[PDB]
């Protein structure tokens, strides 16, 4: 892969 | 151009502290220290933020290699498919980096991904950047180099000028 959490 | 995070999570600090937790058997563990500080001090330079190397406990950016599941919703999955993966900044999870130890990663001396490469783009989701549609950009979402003008455009929107 960016991700949020 | 480039992306952000959607209401722009941003490090609220000047200093940032990381840390490598897990190391690859494809490198020496100096090696990855090395090439993961090339990649922040990248980012680095463009803006007024500073990176911090702990050796224990929880930093702000927990970076390192597993196989399979590790603790967040986002389990590697072998040989193949995703690679590595990074999250935006934020508490616990936010800004940690994680790269699939079921790949080969190298230095450049040998056959593998370029982990100064991926080191860059994962660091640069850990510091607030999405992808780019500037096919140039190191944030572009598909896999010797430098920041393209865009991802310095997008680094310095979120963080200003150093
Ligand atoms: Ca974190
Ligand atoms: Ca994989
Ligand atoms: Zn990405
Ligand atoms: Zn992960």
């Amino acid at each position: 892969x960016g991700f949020v959490x | 151009g480039y992306s952000l995070f959607p209401n722009s999570p941003k490090w609220t600090s000047k200093v940032v502290t990381y840390r490598i937790v897990s190391y690859t058997r494809d490198l020496p563990h100096i090696t990855v220290d090395r090439l993961v500080s090339k990649a922040l001090n990248m980012w680095g330079k463009e803006i007024p933020l500073h990176f911090r190397k702990v050796v224990w406990g929880t930093a702000d950016i927990m970076i390192g290699f597993a196989r399979g599941a590790h603790g967040d919703s986002y389990p590697f999955d072998g040989p193949g498919n995703t690679l590595a993966h990074a999250f935006a900044p934020g508490t616990g999870l936010g800004g940690d980096a994680h790269f699939d130890e079921d790949e080969r990663w190298t230095d450049g001396s040998s056959l593998g991904i370029n982990f100064l490469y991926a080191a860059t783009h994962q660091l640069g989701h850990s510091l607030g950047m999405g992808h780019s549609s500037d096919p140039n950009a190191v944030m572009y979402p598909t896999y010797n180099f430098k920041l393209s003008q865009d991802d310095i455009k997008g680094i310095q929107k979120l963080y200003g000028k150093r």
